[PDB]
RNA sequence: GGAGCUGUCAACCGAGCGUGGAUCCGAGGAUUUCCGAAUGGGGAAACCCAGCACGAGUGAUGUCGUGCUACCCGCAUCUGAAUAUAUAGGGUGCGGGAGGGAACGCGGGGAAGUGAAACAUCUCAGUACCCGUAGGAGGAGAAAACAAUUGUGAUUCCGCAAGUAGUGGCGAGCGAACGCGGAACAGGCUAAACCGCACGCAUGGGUAACCGGGUAGGGGUUGUGUGUGCGGGGUUGUGGG
RNA sequence: UAGACGGUGAGAGCCCGGUACGCGAAAACCCGGCACCUGCCUAGUAUCAAUUCCCGAGUAGCAGCGGGCCCGUGGAAUCCGCUGUGAAUCCGCCGGGACCACCCGGUAAGCCUAAAUACUCCUCGAUGACCGAUAGCGGAUUAGUACCGUGAGGGAAUGGU
RNA sequence: GCGGAGUGAUCUACCCAUGGCCAGGGUGAAGCGCGGGUAAGACCGCGUGGAGGCCCGAACCCACUUAGGUUGAAGACUGAGGGGAUGAGCUGUGGGUAGGGGUGAAAGGCCAAUCAAACUCCGUGAUAGCUGGUUCUCCCCGAAAUGCAUUUAGGUGCAGC
RNA sequence: CCGUACCCGUGUGUGGGCGCCCGUGACGAAUCAGCGGUACUAACCACCCAAAACCGGAUCGAUCACUCCCCUUCGGGGGUG
RNA sequence: UACUAAAAACACAGGUCCGUGCGAAGUCGCAAGACGAUGUAUACGGACUGACGCCUGCCCGGUGCUGGAAGGUUAAGAGG
RNA sequence: UCGGUACGGUUUGUGUAGGAUAGGUGGGAGACUGUGAAACCUCGACGCCAGUUGGGGCGGAGUCGUUGUUGAAAUACCACUCUGAUCGUAUUGGGCAUCUAACCUCGAACCCUGAAUCGGGUUUAGGGACAGUGCCUGGCGGGUAGUUUAACUGGGGCGGU
RNA sequence: GGAGCUUGACUGCGAGACUUACAAGUCAAGCAGGGACGAAAGUCGGGAUUAGUGAUCCGGCACCCCCGAGUGGAAGGGGUG
């Protein structure tokens, strides 16, 4: 699943590369850090 | 925890343990209870939700 | 309505009323102590003891009469901590529920004795019982239905199908629907799409390609998306928007 | 239109209350009757290639364990639960008793929906090849009484000048 | 007897909180001082002391023998002798633990006069191959107690009669 | 009830004392120049805590090739190294 | 052992053994939560024994319980 | 790291055929002149100065089919070599880890609780991907639960049938 | 007792009777197929006879256009052994 960051990390990278996230890693790690988005209507806004 | 869900109303299940010489006896299922802790938004103070998991991947999604 | 009446066991003494309409009968109102969900707090239910506010009373407290004061959830409003955001909570003001009733309903849990000539699967039985929850009925219900070629066309209920097919330590037993005959016969709203306003993040820090739609100007202008809030739109299987 | 029934000193259509039938009402509740208030549509319905989007998601499916169904997991579909994994949007999914191909039926993961159905605490009306005081309600008689038990509970008897 | 739901710690078992009570004598521990003994202290003799799950023995608590009771005065008692009696004592009040559970200095004892699972209402009119009972008359006919099988031998199915 | 009391509160009057109040007294707070206790801390260290790759000092069996000799039943036993 | 048994039974103080390192182990509930204990290995739980004196001989095979990786077997899962 | 599997590459055994000992090979009988140079000490997964395949470089113009006297050997062009060592783009079971951010804390402080050793929130310290818990699961289990534990018979039992 | 050659140690059957509580058991002339032995007649559907075995339900292994849950299949069932 790709999604959309906020800052580069050695897991998920750029801001709109491709993500591959670990199913968990993202909304205990990720989300509370304000850095990534499961993706709703995100990949336009992307754009 | 043997718990409910809060958001899914989810709850137990009864049923039978049905040994190999069919002595069915009463087991229950239950939910796959988490204690989340749920902030409302980024900034909260993330209570306590006992969430089961089909409730932590997909509907309800804090932590 | 019309001549008595003063409920009765239980008929005794009183002392009264009634033809100006009594007792009596119907409907509506007022009063409706105390307990009881009982709810101001407490309590060996039917009692103990209060707060505030009106309103009496005494020379003055004590006393008395009336009203509210439980809790919870929902909402409106100020609020908002540790900590700033902000919630958690915290006042305020209306709205609600609680508890019962013989059964009938739906959802969940769910025995045992018994039968099986023992017994464990199975029965008994989804029975008794237990919990949740409403109703005048409930539930179910409008095809992701059966049917198998002629198909029917929501559900529910009654008679058959049928003790049938089956299913059963194929034991004791359990047992449909297809389908017909009938009671009755009712179908609808939504979300999803998109179009429209609004807030808040992204976007423009504007040249944005868009201003009800067509050409030429035209302020250079918020064109353009997002997390939702609301208004239309849409409701279908001969597929439909 | 009255010979229902019951009473009166016996067995009453004609003595009485009544019945048959007819009147019957303020107010209440309720049936319902008309006007007011509110609720729409200021055509895209048609036909059109089909350029595109949508048609209910941790749901359906699949695997694990159970429930339920005539179906005792058997080979079992359909449906329901809990756990993993986990989809599409019509050239999609679903069903047609494993499953597969063709052929049919329908479009689940929103909700709502009267009737016929059962029910009896309650009031009215009625009846009985129902009982008639040891019966019939436990209860005709102060009845869930007296008494019994700590309590939950049990629980009578008792009519006739 | 089995299950569901309750009711019971007013008796009894244990525990918790707070109170009460135990005549009368006797024995004389630790300790302290004295005369000491002993380089010292151990020990003796003194006085004082007042200790004990100490002694005897009233209340109070039990219940050992025995006679009496035995359709008792009493559903567990009475008379005489008994054990305990400052304690692991008795007792009061109030409270707590509950049925496959409580509590138990343990006996399977007590849990409201019947506890190897209380009591009550319900399943329920359980069920028994076992026992008892089954009510009026006559007329005709009229057996069997054997075979086989049996978780069967006091039942039953079939046959025989 | 009699006699004599005690307690909790209330009303009216009287004495003086106190003190709010103008009137005296106990003191005591402000920013500014000086300086201190060193409390506190952008570096580091006195002491000592503790542990690192990496060189490693004793431990040994139920571990793998050595076979240095044992009986074998195709299988094992001592001991540095 | 109420209500036929008061005893040689039960308890005991003493002795070991086993467990428990601390929201203990054990126990009551499903859980929270309790007691254990506002205790802490000289403490708490369990089992046997039963003041004191002399002592408590032999056996690790059976079964527990205790610690041990050559392994074999090995069920859902992975897998194809 | 053990080690994996798809793979984008340098590309593997002194057994016979010996300049020459390349799982199979092969659109072809060099990828035209268009290759990692037969010059030196050459010493590597083979190490056997022999190597068709060869490690640090060559008289900056030639290991050639068709100078094969061998399976046609000139296959770093078709098999982009089995591709042994793997050279790194992925996947990714185990082995061991360090970390914190889920989650667990009767460890700490504060807040509405000051009416609080319950709660809840915040920071805090510690664990920490463990336990726990859910679904699946092997074992074990008189700890509880339902039940079985036959008959004959010269009473029953023991014996036997 | 021996010697030869062989598989009838058969497929489809069966009038009839023995016995039988029922279930089960036993014999069976003869009929046809296709065989053995015999020159033929004939005998052979196990052993001189009577024991050497177990019902049912349920699974298994093969042959058969028997059925096949919309139809073609199939799984599953079914008959035979």
């Amino acid at each position: 699943m790709k999604l959309i960051l906020t800052a580069d990390v050695d897991h998920l990278g750029s801001i709109g590369d491709t993500v591959e996230v670990k199913d968990g890693y993202g909304r205990n790690f990720l989300l509370p850090r304000g850095l990534a988005i499961v993706a709703s209507r995100g990949a336009q806004k992307q754009a | 925890m043997a718990a409910v869900c809060d958001i899914c109303g989810k709850g137990p299940g009864f049923g039978k343990s049905v040994s190999h010489s069919h002595r069915r006896t009463s087991r229950r299922w239950d939910p796959n209870i988490q204690t989340v802790h749920a902030v409302t938004r980024p900034g909260g103070n993330k209570k306590r939700l006992n969430v089961c998991t089909s409730c932590i991947k997909a509907g309800k999604i804090t932590r």
